[PDB]
Formats: C-alpha cells, structure tokens, sequence
C-alpha cells in the first residue's frame, strides 16, 4: 500500500529529495504502529 | 551485549570491524533498522562506544 504510494507520487513528479522525506514519514509512520 | 559484558569488550571491536567493512563494501546506498535511521550517524556513535572501550582499557592497565 504505502510502497505503491509512492509509486503513485513518483509518476506524479514525472508528470528525489522530496521522495526521501516521504520515505521517513513513512518510517516515522511505521514507528507509531510499533508504540 | 544484553546476555552479558567484559570480555564481550573485544568481541564488539571484531563487530565494529565488520560493521565497517560493509560499509565500506555498501558505499552510496542507504539501508534502515526495524526494532530505523541507524546509517553511518549511529555507526559514528558506535566508534564512540569503542573510544570508550579502549580508554577504560587503558585505565584498567595502569591500575595494576
């Protein structure tokens, strides 16, 4: 789900620094879940 | 380094060894921890805790 996202907003910038960031968000996201 | 300590001292330079050679061997790419940014930040902090190691070594050989 959240890989495919990514993927999603990946074909968005065609049509990354910024990718880096969502991909700590989702970290960060992930780390919740864990708590 | 949970089950015990001390003579797991020099077990963990071998560790930091290794740990720095896959880094070396894994130059550009990023890799994440879970249970995550443990790159080269946390690895730098390691080195530190062998810093430590060796000066409480150091200490302990001038005690006898």
């Amino acid at each position: 789900g959240c890989e495919l996202e990514k993927l999603h907003t990946k074909v968005m910038s065609l049509c990354y620094t910024a990718k880096d960031r969502l991909a700590q968000s989702e970290m960060a996201k992930r780390v919740a879940n864990i708590l | 380094r949970e089950v015990r300590t001390l003579r797991g001292l020099q077990k963990q330079v071998n560790s930091y060894l290794a740990c720095l050679n896959c880094l070396r061997l894994i130059r550009p790419e990023y890799a994440w921890i879970v249970q995550s940014q443990i790159e080269i930040l946390e690895l730098r902090d390691l080195e530190k805790e062998y810093v430590l190691a060796q000066t409480r070594l150091t200490l302990a050989k001038h005690n006898p």
